[PDB]
Formats: C-alpha cells, structure tokens, sequence
C-alpha cells in the first residue's frame, strides 16, 4: 500500500495531522464510483499529490475508481488491530444506530475533556 | 552480547543441532536463507553486512554422511561452509579411535574454528555441546575437544546435552563401553551435563503426544524445545531473567554434582491442546510428575536437591508462587534436608514456538524442568552393572587396546564411575 | 602580536589544516579569502593568524613542510586547502621515511634553508611578531627531525620569541611505527632547551576522548584532529579577543614554567559531551571545572592523579562571572590540595575571554604543567633503551650521520628531564 | 577510484580573479562524492568528499555550492558520461499560458511530484510580437505573461505531452 | 589408438570453482558485481556537530 | 613522482609480471592497448598512474617493466600475447640461448652478453622517472636464469644506483615440493647475492599458494595462473599506500627502516587476506579484527614457515578499504592480548599500520571476490631460519658426494664457491638465531 501511506504522510504535513478530514469530505463529495481523472482533481485540490507511479498502482488495485473502498483503506489500512477497535469503539459510542451521521450535539455530548492532562494542569 | 556458542558431535549431536536450530531460525523469524524477509538474534546467529546472519555452530563428525546432508539440504544457504566440518573416517563406537589415533587429526582444526568463532563472539555466554557418549565420536572427541576447550578457556561455562544410553533400550554393544569411557570427560572438563536418554523421551512422545510412529525426528524436536526453553532467558526479556552462570550457581552445589534432569511441559498435541485449560499449577504438576519426565530417572526414587524451572509465556510470578506452595505441600517429592529453599525459576514473556514437520501444538504458556537429583544415582547404578556384566571376562576390548589406549584406562573409568554414585548418595544422605 | 605557524609531517599538516580552517570558521573567512563574518571583533583581531593580499582577502600566515607531497596535495585539495599562500608548500622529492636522521641531517638541511627564507619574510611582514606555532608528530621521521631543526633555527635566529609546539607524541597500544621511540627520544631532547612550551597530545587519550567522552563509533583523523584544533583557538583566543583578564602565551609560559626544562603540558578541553547528552547536562563553569581536571576528559594519555600539578591555566571563553571562574577553581585547589603542588600557592592561572567558540556559549580551554607527564617520558626512554641495547633499527641512522655518542646523550638528556619531573613530584617544602 | 562517475566541465570565478577556474568535477552518483581537478595542470583541486547536494541537480547547465564555491557546469566531458546523462536526466521545457496564472503553484507542484520532474528553472516571459516567430512559440501566446520550466526527468519529452493532455 | 583417443575427456577442468548451488537470485547479491564484506560503521554524528 | 621501476627475471618472475602488470592495467583502468579507453577519454589525468605507467603524449601508458630472461619462449609469448600493444617491444629484452638451471651458466656463460643490454634498459627507464622510489625483483631462485642473471643484475644494480631501494619479491624452493633437481644449489648460490646486494627479500613459495587457493579459494586444481594472481594482489596492496590516497600513507623508505631492524636481516614473511571465494565470502564476518587474525594464522600466509615455531620481529600491515585506524588499532591490540604468537623482547612496538582508501580489485573472469576491506602483511621474524634449515640441510645432502657440480664447474664456476655459499648462509642462520634469542 505505498499510495496510502505516501497519500496519508502527504496530507499529514500539508493539512496537519488533526484535520485529515479534508480527505474524507473530499472523497464523500466525489461520487460513487468516481471517475479516476475528477478523483484526482478533488483529492489533490488540497495539495495532495501522488507520483505517476503510486497513481498507476493505486488504479490497478481499484475510467471508474471505487470511492467507498478508497476510502475504506484509507481509513482502515494504516491502524494496528488496537487502534481499529479502539476507533470502531469510538464511533460505534458516537453513532449508536450506525446511520453514518455524526451531529454536534452529540459528539459535544459524548467528547471528554475533564480527563485530559492539560485541563488538568489548569 | 549474550552470545553461545553451539557445537554439535557425531550423528546424533548433529541431528539435535539441525533440529535446535530448524527452531532457532523460526524464533527469530530468519528464513532458511538467512534473512528475515532488536538484537535478539544476537546470541545465536551473527549478523552479516548483506541482511541476513549466520549461526554460531560448528558441526563436527568424523564421517561425512551427516555433514554433506547438512550441506545439501535445505539450510545451505543458513549454514556456513566452514564451522561444518567433515571427517575422513569416523570413530565407528569406539572411544579408542575417536579420541587417540583419528580425532587428533581432526581436533586441532576444530578448536581453530572454535577459536575463531570465539574471537567473533563479544561477550560469549559460554559452550553448549551437543552429543551421546554412548557413541564413538560423540565420546573420543567429547572428550578431546572438551578437555581442549577447558585448557584454552579456563573456566568458561559449558553446558553438555549428552543422549545418555537408555537403561533398556541400546542401539550399539559397545555403548556401555564408550559411556563409562566417556563419563570420565563429562564429569572433569563439563561445568553441567543434562540427561537426554532416548527411550523415557519415546515413552512421553508415545504416551502424552500420541503418535504411533514417531521416530529421531521428534526426539530431537522435542530436545531443541527443551534447549530453547532453557536458553530464551538471554534471548527474550522476562519478569525474572536467567543467565548460564546464574542457573549455573544454583543448579551446581558441589564440583562433582552437575548431572541434571529434564522435563518439558505441557507436551500436547493439537487435538487435545485447545479442550485442555492449561494453567501454571497444571503445567507445574505434570512437570513433577514422572510422566513428564524426558530421562529415565524415578523422581519418587529420589530427593531433589535443587530446583529450576523456566517458564516461559503469559506465566506470572503469582500463579509461580502458588505452584510452588503445592508442590512444596504434596509429598509426591521430596527435597533434601539441607537444601530449604531449593527452588529457583526464570520467568519469560515469549511463548515457545512451533516449527514445520513437528507435532507439538503451541501452548500460550510452559515450562521446562532443570534439577539436580539424588536418584541421578540410579542411570549410573545401571550403566556400571550394564559395563561390568560385559568387562568381567574382557569383551569387545581388543578394538580398544588395538588403537593406543592402555587396558587400565577401563579400570581407571569404572572407579571414576562409581567415584559417581559413592558421591551421590553421600551427599543424598540426611546429616 | 602575531603568531605565524609551521606544520610538519603528514599528522602536522592535517592537524594544521583543521586548525586553519576552525579559526577560518571563527573568524569568518570562507576559502576564497574573503571576510563574511556577522561580527566586527573578528576583524578586530583578524591579523594574528591572517594577512591579507591586494585584493582584500587574507591567507593564513602558515609554512607548510614535508618531504612528501602527497600530504601537501591533500592539504592543498581540502575545503580550505586553497586558503592557503603557494610559496608556503615547500616540500622536496624523497620522503623522510620515519627516519629522524633523514629529516634532520641530510635531505632536512637541503629544504629547511627555503622553509627559514619564507618564514623570515613572513615574520617581516608583521609589525613585530609574538612567535612562532608548529604542529608536530615527534614519532615520524620529517614531522619530528625536520620539526626539531625548524625550532632549532628559528630559536637561533629569534631568540625573544615565544616558541609554542604542538607535538603529538604517540603511545604504544596506539602505535604504528617501529622506530617511534628512537624518533621521539631524539626529539624531545631539541625540545627541552629549544622550545618555550611543548604542547603534549597522545592519540590513545584522543581515541579515548573520541569513544567514551564524545560516545561516537568510529570518528577519524578528521575528528580527531578537530579537537587539537579546538585546543590551539581556544589557547591563541586572547590575543584574537576581548576579555575580561586578557592573556598570552607568554602569559602562559610565565605562569607556567617555574623551571627552563619544565616545560612540557597536557591538554584538555570543555565542554565535550555528546549530541544525546547536549540536552541533558547544564553548560556552567562547574560542569566545565569538574572535567577539565578530569582523566578521560584530559587528551593526553598520561595519569593525572598519579602526579602533582606544578601549575595550570584556565582559559575561559564566553560571558561568564569573575566570582565562579576562580572561586570553584580554589574549591578545586583545597578538596585536591594532595594533587597540587604545595610550595607554589593558587597553581591556577586564570583567564577570561568575551567571545566563546562559534556554537558554544561558554567554553574553556585547561593546560596544565603536572608532574605525571614522566610516566610517558620514562616509559618511551624503557623502550628507546630495550631496543638501543642491541643496536637495532641503527644501521639506518648510521649510515644516515647519526653518531652512537649522540644517541647515549639523547638518552642522557631524557633521563634528566624525567628525573628533574620525579624530584619534584616527590620531594617536600 | 574505479567507481562509475559523472564527469562535468565547470567554473568557479573566484572573487578578484580575472578569469573562472576551469575546473572538472566527478560525481560518483553511487555515491554522495565530489572531487575537482583543473584542467591546464591537473592537481587535485578537491579531494573525495561527500556532499548533500542532490544528483538530480548536477546536470548541464546548472549552478552548485561545493564549500562556500559557486560551480557552474558548463558541458560533459565524456561520451559514457553524456550518454548516461541523456538516459537519466533527459531536459525539456513546459510553457504556460496566462489563463492558469491562478493554477500556476498547482502546476507546478504537479510538474515537481504529479510528473517526478525536477525544476532546474522557473521563470516568466512576456511574449512579444518577434519573440513569437523567433522561437516559434503557438501564436496564441503573443503579447501575452507566460511561464516556462526548464524541467529534467527520464522520457521528458513524453512526460510533458502527458503533462500537457493532462493539463489546460 | 592416438586417434581414437580424441574422445576422452579430462576428468577435471583446471581452476574450476567448486560452486554448490547457492540461490542468488533469492539473495539479491550478485556474486560478480557486488562488494562483499561490512560496510564499516559510520559513527553518526562528527566533532564538529558535537561542538 | 613516487615511481618504481618492476624487472623481471627468469620464467617465474615473467609470469608474476604478467599477472602483476594485467592487474595494475585493471586497477589504473588501462585497456590491453596500453590507452585508457576511449568513452572515459577526459583530457587531463591524473598522477596515481605515473608510479607504474610512463606517460606518452599520444595519451598511451608505458609500464615501468623490464622484462629479461635467456629462454625466448615466455618473452615472445608477452609479446604475441594480448599485452603486445601495451609492452614496449624494448624493455622486454630477450636472450637466444637459456641458462638450463644452471647458476654458473646464467651468472658466468651466458649472463655476460645480456646483463649489459638489461642495464642499458634500466637507465633508460630511470632517467624517465624523476622521483624513482627503487627496484622490484620478481623471480624465482630455484632457476638458472632467476638465480644468476638475476644475481648478477641485482649487483650491477647495487653497484650503479648506490643507495636505490629494492624488493626482491623472489619465490624460493618449497620445502616438500619442488620442480628443480639442481634447485637448492640455484637457491644457496643466490642466496649470497640476496643477503649482500638485495636490500628485501621477500618469500614467495608455491605449495602455501597451492594450499591457500585450496582452502580458502576452494579451488582443486589451482595453477600458476592463481599462484601469480594472489602475487599480483599482494604486490598492488603493498604499493597501493603511494599509488591512492589513504589514511596512513607509506612509501618505499617509509617501511625499509621499520621492517629491516639489521643490514643483514631483512627477509620477510608475506601474508595476505581476506582471501575469499564469492560463494563463501559474506558467510564470514569479514571485519579488519577477523582479517588481522586471519593473516596471522599460520594457514592464512603465503609460506610455509610457521610463526609459532619461531618468534616475530617486526610486523608491517598494510589495509585496503574501508579500514579504520583505531579498528586496526583494536587488532594490534587483541594481538598484542594473543599469547599464541609472541614477539622478541628487544621490539616493544613491533608495528607498523597503512590505511588506504582502495580496496582490491578481482580481474574479469576470475575466481577471487571483491571484498569491502582487504590487508597484507610482511613480517621479519626468527622463523625463516627453518627453511633456511631445510634448504641447507637439503643442500649439503645433495653436496655429499659432488652431485651435479660438474655441470657448475665446467661453466667457469669454481669449486669453492658453493662451500662459499654454505658458510653464507650458514652465517645467515646463526645471526638469526642469535638476534632471536632472548637478552
Ligand atoms: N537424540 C538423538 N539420539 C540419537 C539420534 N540418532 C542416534 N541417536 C543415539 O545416539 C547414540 C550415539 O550414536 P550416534 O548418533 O551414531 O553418534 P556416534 O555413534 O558417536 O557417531 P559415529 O561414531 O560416527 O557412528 C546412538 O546409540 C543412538 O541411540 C538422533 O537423531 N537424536
Ligand atoms: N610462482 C611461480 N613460480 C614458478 C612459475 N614458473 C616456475 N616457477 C617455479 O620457479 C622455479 C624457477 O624456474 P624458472 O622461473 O623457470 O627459472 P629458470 O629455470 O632459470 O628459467 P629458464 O632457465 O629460462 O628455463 C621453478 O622451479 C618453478 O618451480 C610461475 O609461473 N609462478
Ligand atoms: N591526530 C592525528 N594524528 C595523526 C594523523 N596522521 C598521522 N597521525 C599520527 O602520526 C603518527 C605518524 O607520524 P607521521 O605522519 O608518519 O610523521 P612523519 O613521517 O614525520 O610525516 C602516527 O602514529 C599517527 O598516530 C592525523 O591526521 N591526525
Ligand atoms: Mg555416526
Ligand atoms: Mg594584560
Ligand atoms: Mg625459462
């Protein structure tokens, strides 16, 4: 999977590691399936970019890309088992009846922050 | 750091050597090639420049057949082609041969691959030589390399996994002959010699294991388990870490006191593995209990002067301590009056592994049994009987005195053999 | 006060080119000659160790000497190599060939002529120079016996000048040469009435300093050397710089050298840590004060306790306090009193200087002229007897013009020097 | 010293000096390492040394810093030595036009990671009236702001024209 | 018989390497083109870093 | 600058030529022709060549050789030979009729009509090199050629050039095996003008080589080709400290003094390793302490004469590669900690290092592997005296009775001269024997 770590590295530094959502909008807002020429577009608006080589790679194992799967790996891939069910774990708690949508209130409701080091130290 | 050097003697030191390390290999991940596709390794296998290591053994025989299979199976690519030598003739069980007219051609370059593999080492643990002194080469050049090795390293630690003659079952005439020969070499130039007769490591691979058909293969399986159980202390961090020396201190009480018994447990098969819930005490007793054992030695004929215990996996010093009670309230054994303690144990976070071609099912959790014993007395009271029966009216001496040894080199070895027992019940005697 | 240097020898020469190019680096001179430096104060002193040419820029006032030149070719091609001045590469045809004799007497004197011409219009060019540096190995053969014929030329032609020599004098567990202690006996006798100050440095305390102090694998020659020339930037410092007690080498030699033969230092340099304890320990003068007495911190391989210290110099470099620099070093003389020399009171020179080395806020250079620098002239004199009592390794010196006469006095003169050092380590007031 | 290295003509020009140096410079691309002799004695003017500098960017007609020196290539020395060169870093040019102004960092960041070139130059050019007809740029763009990138990577030629369909 | 005795053989070459087979191409060295040995320690970091 | 001028004497030393200068063609990258080839063809070059290989200014090296014997079979076949473009068809001087292992008839007969030309070629090599660094002799004393023309020109040599350096990297008589019946008489007759009018002398004997190439290069059926490729190998690892920069550079001088503790003793044990085929060398942690320790077994030398049955004078290692100077450091030390090899007490240093940056380099179509660091080391010690001891021993049993000493005497050699000889170098054995004993 060296397209979805250099993809997931890349984003890293240019968005900063606390807002890789950007891919995830980007990717909800392609379509599905999404051609591979828009999904390239979409993806690198943010200034992700992917060598020829990646790309090629990335195409093979996915003219049509699987979206869904895309990002699927993206946000599956890259966790050891731990952190998997700790996520799973997470968002199962955040979406109790699996519809895919997260609202403010309850993630407000279900966020900690009384726990958190740094409140801690005042 | 932590290195040891392997060597192996004679058919059956290399076939449980090519078994030691066919498990070496996949405790450390490395491929038969070499490479793995942390310095753990680094006790065994030493490291080369290309990515892939090589291991710190010198096999040795005096006939080729067991080198060149070595040489041609699958672990070319693991084994260098040196520290892998090949004799011209071998011994063919005679002690005479093996250690005065054809392994003195032989032992000089073997102690120089010794050497060098020595300079290799950095902080060398100590020898671990595997062999039978019921054979010929495993006892003439047991010997002699032995004594070599204790004059040009002193008092460096060396541990000898010696396949003793099973008190019922022999493959050879002579073997009582080269044992009594042989335990002359063991006891002065041997700082631990462990028990690995054949037939009680038949019965519990019959009995427990359940197979049909087993044969070398699993012995010597079932031996580099045992001998990677002892060993993984220094490989592998664990909540109580043991060393060579460390178990060394506690396991020799007396110079002439360093013959061992051992057992592993749990040996399971697949089938009966996953039903079965294996906890510490379980493990703990099946280890004491006789079944377990893999040398045929009664533990209830005897009081165990001292014991060690490698656990290996999930095993906590809790449960350890709570095994240790019961088997300090049962009276199945009994320990000697002035030994109180007499317990020690070495408690490791890695859980054995399984390799190819075996039948053992991988336990989260075992343990392996290290003990010196007072019913010890017992092997050498059989092999004494079982040499004397045949030197009372000169048999199968002539070989021998044919090839340079003088007729009162038995002698010499019978009263050092009984020198043993005189000394193991005197010192199992209660004060 | 000018200081025009000379390096000779293969281990002179690079020695000498590292020094160059740190005090090109401190001074902010690049290889092409031409000041880039971020402050006025290197220009201020900027004349000590560089005088400039028409255009401008400056080169080292260096004298290069060997009868090989192949070490001239890799000086010449280092990064700073063609700092340097082209009529200063005097070098000849035949090497020395680790032959004292060789460097001294015979293909020495037909190259030391060229090297005194250079050197006395380079000691013209200045408005009145302070002395002379020269960076040495006393074991080869045309670092160490052309080296001595330099210092004795030089000594002769200007007699009131301060004579510094850095001599590498090596050990044997390090060694790698055969005739070693032949070429350093019939060194370090030129050195004893020749040179103001010797500057002692052993590769096996540089190779020690390199492994545990530093905590780095395998740090060459160009590592090593680098410390030596930390050494010689840290002692010309004052000159080159403000301070707040300013001082020289005569300074130094006067503080330093109660009697005419006692005159040889060892060396240590502070702070030396590594890159994964840069961030662990504090830089102040105490953490400075406890390891410039110290063995493994000292980089000449020669036991500090097992002698007393004569005296010693502190050449602190960095905005610092009066109070620390010399109240810690009398700390130091009264919980060490057993170690330092009773009938001379405050063994300590002190001295301060306003800029510290590039990198490092505060610094300090230690030289110190302890009597347990005898241990490494007593032991080489062991062997320069061993091997003179058979005669061996000779015929090469004979037939080169050595006299067996001037081999016994060499010999005779060492036994004084180490035996001037031991009565005075043992004797009381 | 048997190593493959690439061997390049190159310049100096000490301040002061009246003339450059005229140097030559191998790069062992194995390797980090650099060495410089001249070429009228032959001295070793640097010894083996390694640098940071990446290999991309010791092609022809591109300016470095060895130690403080600004060294210029100015052609190839050796027939192995230009054939490799070709093979490896092959040049080209990419031009374009003012209507992607507003595009022209994605271009570009397109052209150094999307396409693996590697920007020897960046410049801007306003095109004139004779320009146009006298370097035979599409006429499209006279009087006109464009930007050209002088760019090497292996097939340049072909990497452009994907750059180019790819691209508006 | 001398012409008949062109079809006999040498039984063995002159210098010939006593080669067993080694994998190679699983190895990923060529044993030709490729430098064997340790490549010696680089001590990370210098004394120029240090100071 | 730094140049050194090679002449070879005899069968052996042609054929050791003949390896060593394809060899050095290989490592200064020259083509058979004698230029550099044509794709590489950068104008200015460097001076690591000139040590070796005049330059012309057509752009095509010389070597500095002279290659000289009475039989013309070897020397035509030089110059019939790939290596023909690259030789001068001077400095190849050939003679018509051979020596026939005969010393008196190579030294007395036949030695005079050729010694004279062999040194007209020898000025005419030496007033080219302008920093000539001295001499090395390649033969074999075993021969008749090897022994007395190469005597005979090693003496004109020392009586022309005075004080000029030379190595004579000869090939004695092997103790058990040998080609020669009249060899030991070629070899005590030589020796005399090996002791006087040689400043080195260097053993290199065949049936170590035999040995060594069996087993480390595992190679059956090893040949003279080998035998001169490990030869060539060594000479290039000894003189590459001059010809690359290194570390630790040493010239010739440099380690003349260190290795010759006395006019007279100057014979000096070779020995070179890592040795190694490519199907076993990365099995081996090849490291400078394993290589140091690999030269200094007695199976890992290139003679058979063991250190261990006598005592080390002085050691001179010469490492090639990525060698450091304190990992040398490190196995002067564990040397120094091993009690199997011991050294004279008169000699507390005893060492002598040389770093360079070059390591060796395996010819195309060969059967040794390029390693990541090589070392050859050359020692004066006490043990030459054995095979001294066995080729006098050989000598004087042969000499009983007036064995072949017709042949000697009937070529303008007196009869006194071969007891001459044996007082030589029985005086040769006893100060030996005398400056090994302990103080
Ligand atoms: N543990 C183990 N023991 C074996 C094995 N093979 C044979 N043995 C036993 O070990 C004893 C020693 O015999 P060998 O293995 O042949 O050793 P040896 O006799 O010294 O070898 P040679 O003298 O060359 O024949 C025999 O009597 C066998 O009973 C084996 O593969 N593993
Ligand atoms: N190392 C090595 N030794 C050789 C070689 N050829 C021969 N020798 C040995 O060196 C000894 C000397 O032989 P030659 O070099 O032929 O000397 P020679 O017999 O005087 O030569 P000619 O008189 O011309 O035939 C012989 O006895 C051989 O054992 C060789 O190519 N390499
Ligand atoms: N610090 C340091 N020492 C060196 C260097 N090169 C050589 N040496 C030492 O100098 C000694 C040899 O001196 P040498 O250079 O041969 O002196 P010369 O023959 O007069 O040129 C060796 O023992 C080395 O330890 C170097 O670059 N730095
Ligand atoms: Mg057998
Ligand atoms: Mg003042
Ligand atoms: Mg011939």
């Amino acid at each position: 999977k060296p397209f979805l770590a250099d993809i997931l590295n890349k984003a890293a530094e240019r968005l900063g590691h606390k807002q890789l959502w950007r891919v995830a909008s980007q990717l909800e807002r392609l379509p599905s399936p999404a051609s591979a020429d828009v999904a390239r577009d979409a993806l690198r608006d943010i200034c992700v970019f992917l060598s020829d080589e990646d790309y090629a790679h990335m195409c093979e194992t996915y003219r049509m890309i699987d979206t869904a799967a895309l990002i699927e790996s993206l946000s599956t891939a890259p966790l050891t088992p731990r952190r998997r069910h700790v996520v799973n774990l997470a968002v199962h708690k955040l979406d109790p009846n699996a519809t895919g949508i997260i609202s403010y209130i309850t993630l407000s409701d279900h966020y900690d922050v009384l726990r958190h080091p740094e409140v801690r130290n005042g | 750091m932590r290195e040891a050097i392997c060597i192996h003697i004679g058919q059956a030191g290399c076939q449980v050597g090519n078994a030691c390390w066919e498990l070496f290999c996949l405790e450390h991940g490395i491929q038969p090639d070499g490479s793995m596709p942390d310095d753990a390794f680094n006790t065994f296998f030493s490291e080369t420049g290309a990515g892939k290591h090589v291991p710190r053994c010198l096999f040795l025989d005096l006939e080729p057949t067991v080198v060149d299979e070595v040489r041609t199976g699958t672990y070319r690519q693991l084994f260098n082609p040196e520290q892998l030598v090949s004799g011209k003739e071998d011994a063919a069980n005679n002690y005479a041969r093996g250690h005065y007219t054809i392994g003195k051609e032989i032992v000089d370059l073997a102690l120089d691959r010794i050497r060098k593999l020595a300079d290799n080492c950095t902080g060398l643990q100590g020898f671990m030589v595997f062999h039978a002194v019921g054979g010929g080469t495993g006892s003439g050049l047991g010997a002699l390399l032995l004594e070599r090795l204790s004059v040009d390293y002193g008092k460096k630690s060396k541990l000898g996994y010696t396949v003793y003659p099973s008190p019922q079952v022999s493959t050879a005439v002579v073997e009582p002959y080269n044992c009594v020969l042989s335990t002359h070499s063991l006891l002065e130039h041997t700082d631990v010699a462990t028990m690995l007769d054949n037939e009680a490591i038949y019965d519990l691979t019959r009995r427990s294991l359940d197979i049909e058909r087993p044969s070398y293969t699993n012995v010597n399986r079932l031996i580099g388990q045992v001998v990677s159980s002892l060993t993984a202390s220094l490989r592998f961090d664990g909540a109580l870490n043991v060393d060579l020396t460390e178990f060394q201190t506690n396991l020799v009480p007396y110079p002439r006191i360093h013959f061992v018994l051992t057992s592993y447990a749990p040996v399971v098969s697949a089938e009966k593995a996953y039903h079965e819930q294996l906890s510490v005490a379980d493990i703990t007793n099946s280890v004491f209990e006789p079944a377990g054992m893999l040398t045929k030695c009664d533990p209830r004929h005897g009081k165990y002067m001292s014991c060690c215990l490698m656990y290996r996996g999930d095993v906590v010093p809790k449960d350890v301590n709570a095994a240790i009670a019961t088997i300090k309230t049962k009276r199945t054994i009994q320990f000697v009056d002035w030994c109180p303690t007499g317990f020690k144990c070495g408690i490791n976070y890695q859980p054995p592994t399984v390799v190819p071609g075996g039948d053992l099912a991988k336990v989260q959790r075992a343990v392996c049994m290290i003990a010196n014993s007072t019913a010890i007395a017992e092997v050498f009271a059989r092999i004494d009987h079982k040499f004397d029966l045949m030197y009372s009216k000169r048999a199968f001496v002539h070989w021998y005195v044919g090839e340079g040894m003088e007729e009162g080199e038995f002698s010499e070895a019978r009263e050092d053999l009984a020198a043993l027992e005189k000394d193991y019940e005197e010192v199992g005697a209660e004060s | 006060r000018e200081i025009v240097s000379c390096q000779a020898g293969q281990c002179g020469n690079q020695i000498g080119s590292k020094f160059w190019e740190v005090i090109s680096d401190e001074h902010g001179v690049d290889p092409t000659g031409t000041y880039q430096g971020d402050s006025d104060l290197q220009l201020e002193r900027i004349n000590v160790y560089f005088d400039e040419s028409s255009g401008g820029r400056y080169v080292p006032r260096a004298v290069l000497m060997d009868l090989e030149p192949g070490t001239m070719d890799s000086v010449r091609a280092g990064p700073y190599g063609q700092l340097f001045r082209p009529d200063n590469f005097i070098f000849g045809q035949s090497g020395a060939g680790n032959n004292w004799a060789k460097g001294h007497y015979t293909e020495g004197a037909e190259l030391i002529d060229s090297v005194l011409d250079v050197c006395r219009k380079e000691a013209e060019s200045c408005d009145c120079l302070q002395g002379f540096q020269l960076s040495h190995s006393l074991g080869g053969g045309t670092g160490s016996g052309m080296g001595t014929l330099l210092i004795s030329k030089l000594r002769e032609e200007y007699p009131d000048r301060i004579m510094m020599t850095f001599s590498v004098i090596p050990s044997p567990r390090v060694s790698d040469t055969v005739v070693e202690p032949y070429n350093t006996t019939l060194s370090v006798h030129q050195l004893v009435e020749n040179s103001d100050e010797s500057m002692c440095i052993d590769n096996e305390a540089l190779y020690d300093i390199c492994f545990r102090t530093l905590k780095l694998t395998t740090p060459t020659f160009g590592d090593l050397n680098h410390l030596v020339a930390a050494v010689m930037s840290g002692v010309t410092c004052c000159l080159r710089f403000p301070g707040q007690l300013n001082s020289d080498l005569r300074k130094l030699a006067v503080n330093l050298v109660p009697f005419p033969r006692l005159h040889f230092f060892m060396m240590g340099f502070a702070p030396l840590t590594s890159r994964g304890s840069q961030q662990y320990r504090g830089l102040s003068v105490a953490e400075l004060t406890q390891q410039m007495f110290d063995a493994k911190n000292m980089m000449q391989a020669a036991d500090p306790r097992h002698g007393r210290y004569l005296t010693a110099s502190a050449l602190f470099r960095g905005r610092m306090s009066t109070k620390e620099v010399d109240e810690q070093m009398l700390n130091v003389q009264n919980k060490n009193s057993s170690y330092f020399i009773e009938w001379i009171p405050n063994n300590i020179k002190s001295s301060i200087c306003d800029i510290p080395p590039k990198g490092l806020k505060m610094s300090v250079t230690f030289i110190g002229n302890n009597t347990c620098i005898q241990e490494m002239f007593r032991r080489v004199g062991e062997q320069f007897t061993g091997m003179f009592r058979r005669k061996a390794f000779l015929h090469w010196y004979t037939g080169e013009g050595m006299d067996e006469m001037e081999f016994t006095e060499a010999e005779s003169n060492m036994n004084d020097l180490v035996s001037e050092y031991q009565q005075y380590q043992d004797a009381t007031v | 010293t048997l190593d493959s290295r690439m061997a390049f003509h190159a310049q100096q020009q000490d301040p002061g000096a009246p003339q450059p140096r005229q140097l030559i410079l191998r790069y062992f691309y194995e390797s980090g390492t650099v060495e410089l002799m001249e070429v009228p004695s032959g001295r070793l003017y640097l010894k083996r040394t390694a640098v940071d500098i990446p290999a991309s960017s010791f092609t022809v007609g591109s300016t470095v810093m060895l130690f403080g020196k600004a060294t210029t290539i100015t052609a190839f020395a050796d027939e192995v030595t230009r054939q490799l060169c070709a093979q490896c870093s092959e040049s080209t040019t990419v031009v374009i036009t003012e209507e992607a102004f507003p595009s022209l960092g994605r271009y570009l960041a397109m052209l150094t990671e999307e396409c693996c070139f590697t920007i020897t130059d960046v410049e801007m050019v306003w095109v004139q009236r004779e320009t146009i007809s006298s370097f035979n740029l599409p006429e499209k763009l006279a009087d006109t702001r464009i930007v050209v990138v002088l760019c090497t990577r292996k097939k340049a030629v072909e990497k452009g024209f994907a750059f180019v369909e790819r691209t508006t | 018989v001398m012409a008949g005795y062109r079809s006999v053989d040498v039984l063995h070459p002159v210098g010939e390497q006593l080669t067993r087979n080694y994998d190679w191409e699983s190895a990923g060295i060529d044993p030709t083109q490729y430098r064997f040995g340790k490549r010696s320690t680089s001590s990370d970091g210098t004394t120029a870093t240090a100071l």
